């Protein structure tokens, strides 16, 4: 239906996206075009929407990439479960996340230098590394 | 638990061929094992070396035993220039029979391994002299060892 | 006696790399520079640099030298 | 007139000023060296001009100069071969008893010692013995002065100096545009046509003039003081006329069609002269005649300025079948926008030609006198299959390197490339599974027949007294090639090689060449060559498929041709680039072209190379030790690499010492790779820094700071030196077990 | 003397060894017309041959029960000749390049172009420092006990020091 | 302390650990590294210049 | 899954966002900086440990900071 025209190749998910999360990319393109695909070779995008299909986040976002970087468009990625739920992933707030966003809350944040970490010694036999 | 290696969550949780790789190369690291503390570390290590030491005696008693069993000591404390002394008989099917007839020496009647651990005339400076010697050696570390 | 001399040295060879490896594991995980202040082995690791340097420097000595004479007589 | 000729006047300007400034051409080598990897770096990028400008027309000007170069340098490779081979060399006493004197033209100044070097070779010289048959070509061209190689290296050193004049002014001067250098079809018909077409014809005009008469009275005896000059065989006819009376009839049977008139001095009837036991020079003057014509008329095919001839963007576009979309479509864009494409394709080809040239050349020995020196042989087969492997690893290397560049979708849709990068996840699994199969299979039939051997039971073994296996398509192969002529080829006297069948052809008690039977171990070595082959090839091909994307990293293209890594990530990633697959496949190739070479060598020692008797007897190097003793491993490890060893070894205090001086060096260096395979640069570059802590203690500082070579550039080094010690142990090894003979 | 070593002047396996030379050497040049380049090149190596040897039984090195010059390199002044004296000369040779080395590295880095000027080297500076090596140990010696040949504690370093 | 001053490193985990680089900017508006400093010697990443806290920094 | 770590040293330019292939990372408004912003690692279940942002520092010593721990599928980059 919305897929973009692609000829089929081997480099397509595998039976974990059928028992496992698959993801899922949507964008819009203003024109028809050839992209590459992460897996196959080469695809072409529908003018207006394009859904496509993929086993990994990582070949989602670069597929995103080059779409930004070269066709200056949008996109979107969601994941999908066996179950049938779907989860909105990669804008997480509707901005991307290079750009500043109000309202998000910083995680993982040490308020010191990286080289005032505790030794390994002082935790020890505690489930935690220096980090922790 | 939830796994094979039980004493790491984090390789439980593994799904792959990895887990069962690390779960062999992380088993003696008593340190990084889960709700690990002090003295059952040091406790393990006890017991540990305990096991260790009972292999070590069993190795000493099966030499000592192979030798006995099936060993020429007897003929090399005789002679102990010319004879070979030997380790232990060779049961290999996939022998041929000019493997066989090669392999038998020293006492022959059977294939036979020459010994180079110097292990006969270690025991024949020590004061042993008969199978019955050794055999009873091998019996105290078996019973040493359990 | 070939065999027992062969077997001694290796097992000495691997004795002597698994002391120095379990000392780099103290060092990584059980070693506490606050209790060891200006102690003997955190001067060790103080002039590390010229240790390394030396040994560096001994070890490239011996082989060139040693190596050049080998080659200078074959 | 779509092909015409387009050239920029003075497109650079000549100057030392870009001499000074070491890195101009990259952008980021020219800020000036801030650690000593900006060094290593210059040397590494020097010749990527497609990465030092995005202009294909600078880079195609760079490419036709520096092809000039590299034309000059083998000009002058030549003049100096001619003129060591005039000045001193043996060459006249080896024409006057070729059998006996042993070819050199190399001569080592007495420093140290080195002076033992110089072997008594014989006819009263002594030198280093040279393996490179220049003294046979040189006699198959019917030199016989050393006037004539004197000049022949004066005319390579006027034409290196041609050379480098016209890479200079197709630089600087004249330089062609874009346009120009994108003609694939006027550039292949004057590469046909004109090149090797009317090389061919005039090599053939030679040999007739010159080669063949000279050939003809060395043969009868004639000494070469009293050989006519060879300008003397072009202006009387008459004296031609003596060795084959058909010039008498001069040009005119040519031009009437009575080409038969010329079968005097044009034959087909193959097999070997008897007498030099090299092929009969009227054979190959036919053979350059007949591809002289094939050249030139297949140089007419395309079409370059006149309507009629073939466009091979057409022929491309029309082949296109139901299982491959849109066919050849945009391969003609590929082949005329990309270096990368067109070098990968022609180094693959240059490399399986090299490798055809060395199969060819042992078994049907074309030069005089270069059958029974067998220490020729097996040199020239070793280094032509060397240069075959490294030249398709290399096509390798830059079809991966065009696939990261030069490779773009939009044009490429839905043809071949698209389609094979689509299944490129079949292909490279069922590779996998086809060099298991001939890995188990082969390899544990040696090592099957190790154990058996071992054990006793030599009944069980893959042997010919034991479970045979026999090539017997390769033996019916080799009798239909027996049976050929008066057959399959009635016009040909005697078959086109003994290997296949027939006599044994002997010259001067030596075994020239003889039939070659193929049994079991025969058997097992070609299905280990196949084996070897096959892995090479799924690595090689694995590299370039997966060059821009996989399921690890589906951007692997924007990380450029060679990179190190992407992080210990993903598990881990390295060596993961397309440079690395290169990197490995160097390896198997050099793994696989080894076990070919000692083949090669330990068939023909024990199997054609040897002595004949007066009655017929004959007497192999090593006594025909192959058939029983090539069937396992610890047969090559004792009767092969142990038993042939001894001349290395042993060559101390002789004029082959330096043979045994090399083969230590060789292990020696091969043993110093390992230090760059197996370490790490983080280790290297904490000890420099220990080492940079000592050096300013005592306020010795580099302005240039020390660093540990790049990850790419360690595996890059280990490799190397791999390959050179591997290259040299074996290259001292076969020299020294060949020329104590 | 030394370690049972007999000197090179009276061992008869010495004496074994040019003979086997000269002979192995003469039976190689027999196959050889007279005056012929290689007979003459022959020729000279038996000459060469028999001053090395005749060199090395009027130097005084002591011989092995294999023939062979073996060095005493204890110290002992009567052997000097054998590595002291060279030594020296190598301690002088490789110190004055160092020395003028090091002197480079500090005249050429007060500049702001201090890496252009190792990959392309300042001839004439180069050439003025590499004059003045002859005096080293002097001038070693002086920065010594002057503080400017070793920099303070107040250099690079590590975490741990 | 100013612009163009010389100070000499100490932070310990630096790659210029005890050397001498140049102040290029310090910035007043409050910041926990507001020192920009400039070395000689490029780090193993290229780059010759860090932020650090003036507590960092030993000042001449 | 890593950890994925932001020091206080970090001077907010973006580039370890940026060159994050699995979008672990992300910028927050702060105040400790010039720029106003800071890196954060909100969802390091994602991350695979390719130690990209880590190359992608200016800063001395890599105000951004992974440590490899327990693997799962996503972090083990595998697609099956
Ligand atoms: C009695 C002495 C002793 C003791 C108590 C230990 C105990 C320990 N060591 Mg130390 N070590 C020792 C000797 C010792 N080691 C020696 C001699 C060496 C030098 C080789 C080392 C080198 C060493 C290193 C480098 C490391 C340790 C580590 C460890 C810890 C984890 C070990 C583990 O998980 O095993 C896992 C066990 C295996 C993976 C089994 C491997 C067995 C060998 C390699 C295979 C043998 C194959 C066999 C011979 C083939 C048959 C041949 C046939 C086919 C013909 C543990 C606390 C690790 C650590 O982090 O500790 C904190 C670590 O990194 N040790
Ligand atoms: C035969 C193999 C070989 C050789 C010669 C070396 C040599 C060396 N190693 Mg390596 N190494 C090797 C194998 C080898 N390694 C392998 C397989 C491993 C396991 C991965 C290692 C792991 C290793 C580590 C981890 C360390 C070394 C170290 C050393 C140095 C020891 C000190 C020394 O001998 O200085 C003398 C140097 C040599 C003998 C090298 C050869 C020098 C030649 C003779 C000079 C030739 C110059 C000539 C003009 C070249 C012209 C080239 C031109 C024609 C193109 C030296 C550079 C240590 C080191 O760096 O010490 C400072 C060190 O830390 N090596
Ligand atoms: C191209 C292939 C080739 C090769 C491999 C050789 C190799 C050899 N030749 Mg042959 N030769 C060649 C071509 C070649 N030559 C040609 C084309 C000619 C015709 C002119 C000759 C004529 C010739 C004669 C007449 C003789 C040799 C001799 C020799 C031997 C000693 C050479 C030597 O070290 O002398 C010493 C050479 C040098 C010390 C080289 C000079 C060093 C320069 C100045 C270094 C400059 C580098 C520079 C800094 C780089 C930057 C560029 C700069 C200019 C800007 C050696 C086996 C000699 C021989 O065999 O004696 C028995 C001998 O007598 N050759
Ligand atoms: C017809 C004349 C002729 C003659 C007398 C020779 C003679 C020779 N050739 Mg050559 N050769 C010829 C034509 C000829 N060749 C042509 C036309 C080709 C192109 C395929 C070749 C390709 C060739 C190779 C690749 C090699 C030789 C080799 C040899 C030598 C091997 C010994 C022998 O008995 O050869 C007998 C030769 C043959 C049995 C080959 C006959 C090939 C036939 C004529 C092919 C005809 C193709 C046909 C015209 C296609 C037309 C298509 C077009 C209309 C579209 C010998 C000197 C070998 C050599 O010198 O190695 C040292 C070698 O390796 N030949
Ligand atoms: C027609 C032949 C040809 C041509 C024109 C090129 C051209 C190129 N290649 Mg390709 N290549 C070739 C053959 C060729 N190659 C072959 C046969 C192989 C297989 C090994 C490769 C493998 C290869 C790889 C893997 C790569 C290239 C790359 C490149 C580019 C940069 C080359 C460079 O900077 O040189 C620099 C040259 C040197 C640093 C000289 C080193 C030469 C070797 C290592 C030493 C030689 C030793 C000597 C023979 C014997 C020493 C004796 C000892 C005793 C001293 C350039 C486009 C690189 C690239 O990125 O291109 C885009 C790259 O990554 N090529
Ligand atoms: C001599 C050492 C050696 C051996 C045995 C192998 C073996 C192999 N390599 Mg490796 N390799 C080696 C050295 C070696 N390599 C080195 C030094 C390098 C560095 C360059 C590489 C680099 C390399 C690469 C880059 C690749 C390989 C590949 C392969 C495979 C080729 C397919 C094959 O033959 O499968 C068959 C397996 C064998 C012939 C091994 C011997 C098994 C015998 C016949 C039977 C063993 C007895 C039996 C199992 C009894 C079972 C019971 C027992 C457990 C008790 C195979 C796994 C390729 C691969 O995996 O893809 C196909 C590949 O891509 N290798
Ligand atoms: C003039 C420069 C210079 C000076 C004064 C020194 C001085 C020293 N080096 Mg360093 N070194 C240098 C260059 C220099 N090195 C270079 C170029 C290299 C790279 C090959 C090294 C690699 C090196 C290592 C790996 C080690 C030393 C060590 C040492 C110390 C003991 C001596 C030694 O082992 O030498 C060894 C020298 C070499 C291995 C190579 C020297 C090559 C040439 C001869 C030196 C450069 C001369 C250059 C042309 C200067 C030209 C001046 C001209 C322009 C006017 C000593 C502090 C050792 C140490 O730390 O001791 C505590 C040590 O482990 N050096
Ligand atoms: C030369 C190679 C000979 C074997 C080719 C096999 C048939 C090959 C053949 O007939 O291909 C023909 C087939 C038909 O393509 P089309 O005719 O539609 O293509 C038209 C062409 O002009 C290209 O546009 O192409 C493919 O399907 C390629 C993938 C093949 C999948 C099968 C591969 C099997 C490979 C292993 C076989 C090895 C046999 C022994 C080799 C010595
Ligand atoms: C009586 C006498 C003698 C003797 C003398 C002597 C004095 C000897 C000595 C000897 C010795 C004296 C030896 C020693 C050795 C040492 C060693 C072998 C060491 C080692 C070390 C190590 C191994 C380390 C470790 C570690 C680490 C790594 C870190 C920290 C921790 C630890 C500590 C653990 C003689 C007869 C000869 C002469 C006369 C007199
Ligand atoms: C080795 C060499 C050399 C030399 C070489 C030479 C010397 C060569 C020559 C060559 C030659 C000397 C060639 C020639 C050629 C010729 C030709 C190729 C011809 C052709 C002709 C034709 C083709 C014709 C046609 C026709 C006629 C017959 C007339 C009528 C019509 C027509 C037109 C059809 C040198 C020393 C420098 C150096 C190194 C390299
Ligand atoms: C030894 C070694 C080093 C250290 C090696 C270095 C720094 C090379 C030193 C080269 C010297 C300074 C040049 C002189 C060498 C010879 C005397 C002759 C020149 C040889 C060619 C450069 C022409 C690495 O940096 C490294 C990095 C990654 C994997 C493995 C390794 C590795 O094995
Ligand atoms: S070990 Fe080296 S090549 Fe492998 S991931 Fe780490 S940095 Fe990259
Ligand atoms: S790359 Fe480093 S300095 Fe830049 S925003 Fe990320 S953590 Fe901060």
């Amino acid at each position: 239906p919305y897929s973009p025209i692609f000829g089929g190749s081997t480099g397509g998910w595998l039976r974990a996206a059928e028992v496992e999360e698959k993801y899922a990319i949507t964008w819009t393109s203003p024109k028809e075009q050839i992209f590459e695909m992460p897996t196959g070779g080469a695809a072409v995008m529908l003018i207006g929407e394009n859904l496509l299909y993929l086993a990994r986040k990582e070949q989602c976002l670069a597929l995103g990439t080059q779409l930004k970087s070269f066709k200056i468009s949008d996109y979107k990625i969601y994941r999908i479960f066996p179950s049938g739920e779907v989860q909105f992933l990669h804008p997480k707030d509707g901005v991307f996340p290079e750009k500043v966003n109000p309202g998000r809350l910083p995680v993982g944040n040490r308020s010191f230098s990286i080289g005032k970490n505790p030794n390994p010694v002082s935790v020890k036999f505690s489930g935690q590394g220096t980090y922790e | 638990a939830t796994k094979f290696p039980k004493f790491s969550q984090a390789l439980a949780q593994d799904p792959t061929t990895r887990r069962i790789w690390f779960g062999i190369a992380t088993a003696h690291d008593f340190e990084t094992h889960d709700g690990m503390t002090e003295e059952k570390l040091y406790q393990k290590i006890f017991a540990s070396h305990f096991g260790h030491l009972a292999i070590i005696f069993l190795w000493t008693s099966g030499n000592l035993f192979h030798v006995a069993w099936q060993g020429n000591f007897e003929q090399w404390v005789l002679n102990p220039l010319k004879v070979k002394p030997i380790a232990h008989t060779i049961w290999d099917p996939h022998f041929g029979e000019p493997a066989i007839k090669a392999f038998t020496k020293g006492g022959a009647f059977y294939p036979v391994n020459i010994a180079y651990s110097g292990v006969y005339h270690w025991w024949y400076t020590i004061g042993m002299r008969t199978n019955n010697d050794l055999y009873l050696g091998s019996i105290g570390l078996i019973i040493l060892s359990g | 006696q070939a065999a027992l001399y062969t077997h001694h040295q290796y097992i000495a060879g691997f004795l002597m790399v698994g002391a120095f490896a379990h000392g780099a594991i103290f060092f990584v995980r059980d070693y506490d520079p606050e209790a060891n202040k200006n102690n003997v082995l955190a001067r060790m690791l103080e002039h590390k640099e010229a240790i390394i340097s030396h040994l560096s420097w001994v070890s490239l000595f011996l082989g060139f030298h040693t190596l050049g004479l080998y080659i200078h007589n074959d | 007139t779509k092909v015409k000729i387009l050239v920029e006047r003075d497109a650079t300007a000549t100057s030392f000023e870009k001499w000074a400034k070491p890195g101009h051409f990259s952008r980021t080598l020219a800020k000036g060296p801030k650690t000593t990897t900006w060094i290593w770096n210059l040397h590494a990028d020097a010749h990527d001009f497609d990465s030092q400008t995005n202009s294909l027309e600078d880079v195609s000007r760079k490419i036709f100069s520096a092809h000039f170069g590299q034309l000059a340098v083998i000009f002058l490779w030549l003049s100096g071969m001619h003129f060591h081979g005039a000045y001193f060399s043996n060459y006249l006493a080896w024409l006057n008893n070729p059998t006996s004197i042993k070819p050199s033209a190399q001569v080592v100044w007495p420093i140290v010692g080195q002076e033992i070097l110089n072997a008594d070779v014989g006819g009263n010289f002594q030198g280093v013995q040279i393996t490179s048959g220049f003294f046979q070509l040189w006699r198959a061209e019917g030199i016989t002065s050393e006037i004539q190689l004197y000049w022949t290296a004066i005319g390579a050193l006027v034409m290196s100096g041609l050379m480098l004049f016209a890479g200079w002014f197709h630089y600087h001067k004249a330089a062609p545009k874009l346009e120009w250098f994108q003609n694939a079809e006027s550039m292949l018909n004057h590469h046909l046509s004109i090149l090797l077409g009317l090389g061919c014809l005039s090599w053939a005009g030679h040999q007739i003039h010159v080669a063949l008469p000279i050939n003809k009275l060395l043969d009868a005896g004639v000494a070469p003081q009293e050989i006519p000059l060879p300008h003397e065989f072009l202006v009387n006819r008459d004296l031609i006329a003596q060795l084959y009376p058909s010039f008498s009839k001069g040009l005119v049977p040519f031009f009437s069609g009575n080409w038969s008139e010329y079968s005097d001095f044009l034959t087909f009837k193959g097999g070997v002269n008897p007498v030099t036991g090299g092929l009969w020079l009227t054979d190959t003057a036919h053979h350059h005649l007949a591809l002289a014509v094939l050249f030139i008329f297949a140089g007419h095919m395309y079409r370059t300025n006149w309507g009629i001839g073939h466009s091979m963007k057409e022929m491309l576009e029309a082949h296109k079948g139901p299982f491959t979309g849109e066919g050849h479509a945009g391969l003609y864009e590929i082949l005329t926008t990309s270096w990368h494409a067109q070098l990968a394709i022609n180094l693959a080809m240059i490399g399986s030609l090299s490798i055809i040239v060395a199969h060819h050349m042992y078994a049907m020995p074309p030069y005089p006198y270069i059958a029974t020196d067998y220490a020729t042989q097996l040199s020239l087969f070793t280094h032509h299959v060397w240069i075959g492997g490294f030249c398709i690893v290399g096509g390798a290397a830059h079809g991966a390197i065009f696939m990261v560049r030069d490779y773009n979708p939009a044009k490429n849709y839905n043809n071949l490339l698209d389609r094979v990068i689509r299944h490129r996840d079949s292909i490279i699994s069922h590779l996998n599974w086809v060099s298991i199969f001939l890995g188990f299979h082969s390899f544990g039939l040696y090592i099957h027949n190790d154990t058996m051997r071992a054990l006793g039971r030599s009944q069980d073994m893959f042997s010919d007294t034991a479970i045979q296996l026999q090539p017997i398509f390769a033996q019916w192969i080799q009798n239909l090639h027996l049976l050929a002529p008066g057959n399959t080829a009635p016009n040909a006297l005697t078959t086109a090689s003994y290997v296949f069948g027939g006599d044994v052809v002997s010259v001067g008690s030596k075994i020239a060449i003889m039939p070659i039977k193929l049994g079991t171990a025969d058997f097992m070595v070609h299905h280990i060559h196949a084996f070897t082959i096959h892995v090479t090839a799924l690595i090689l091909l694995k590299g370039v498929l997966y060059a821009r994307s996989s399921k690890l990293i589906p951007d692997k293209a924007n990380l450029g041709f060679r990179f190190p890594c992407d992080g210990p990530g993903r598990g881990g990633t390295c060596q993961v680039s397309a440079w690395d697959h290169v990197f490995l496949g160097l390896f198997w190739m050099y793994n696989s072209l080894s076990i070919v070479l000692f083949h090669f060598s330990w068939k023909m020692q024990s199997d054609v190379w040897g002595s004949v008797t007066p009655t017929g007897a004959v007497s192999h190097i090593t006594g025909g030790n192959f058939a029983q003793s090539a069937i396992t491993i610890n047969g090559w490890l004792r009767d092969f690499l142990w038993s042939q060893a001894s001349q290395v070894i042993q060559s101390y205090g002789s004029a082959l010492s330096a043979y045994g001086l090399i083969f230590l060096g060789a292990h020696f260096i091969w043993a110093f790779s390992l230090m760059f395979l197996f370490s790490g640069r983080g280790y290297w570059q904490e000890l420099i820094e220990s080492i940079v802590w000592a050096h300013n203690k005592i306020k010795v500082a580099p302005a240039i700071q020390p660093r540990a070579l790049s990850i790419t550039q360690g595996r890059a080094v280990g490799l190397a030196h791999y390959l050179l010690g591997g290259i040299g142990t074996t290259w001292a090894f076969f020299l020294a077990r060949i020329i104590s003979v | 003397d030394v370690a049972g070593l007999i000197p090179c002047n009276e061992s008869p396996v010495f004496t074994k060894r040019l003979n086997a030379s000269v002979v192995k050497l003469e039976n190689r040049v027999k196959k050889y017309e007279a005056g012929s380049p290689p007979a003459l090149a022959l020729e000279q190596q038996i000459e060469r041959t028999k001053q090395r040897f005749d060199r090395y039984s009027k130097s005084g090195l002591l011989c092995g029960k294999d023939g062979l010059p073996h060095l005493i390199t204890d110290g002992r002044w009567s052997h000097s000749i054998e590595f002291v004296i060279p030594g020296l000369m190598f301690l002088y040779i490789t110190g004055w390049i160092g020395w003028v080395g090091r002197k480079y590295i500090r005249t050429v880095g007060g500049d702001t172009n201090a890496t252009e000027k190792e990959i392309i080297i300042d001839v004439p500076l180069a050439l003025k420092i590499m004059s003045t090596g002859f005096i080293w140990p002097i001038s070693a010696w002086q920065e010594y006990i002057s503080g400017t040949l070793l920099a303070d504690v107040s250099e690079i370093t590590v975490s741990p020091r | 302390m100013d612009k163009g001053s010389k100070v000499r490193n100490l932070r310990k985990e630096s790659y210029w650990f005890n050397e001498i680089g140049t102040v290029v900017t310090i910035d007043k508006s409050g910041i926990k590294y507001p020192a920009l400093v400039r070395f000689t010697k490029v780090n193993y990443s290229g780059t010759n210049s860090t932020n650090f806290s003036l507590d960092e920094l030993q000042e001449v | 899954s890593h950890a994925v770590k932001i020091y206080d040293t970090c001077i907010g330019c973006t580039q370890c966002v940026r060159a994050c292939p699995t979008d672990v990372l992300e910028m927050v408004p702060w105040d400790g900086c010039k720029a106003g912003q800071i890196a954060s690692a909100p969802r390091t279940e994602d991350c695979v440990g390719c130690k990209r942002c880590e190359s992608a520092c200016p800063t001395d010593f890599l105000s951004v900071r992974v440590y490899l721990g327990g693997e799962t599928t996503r972090s083990m980059g595998l697609a099956y």
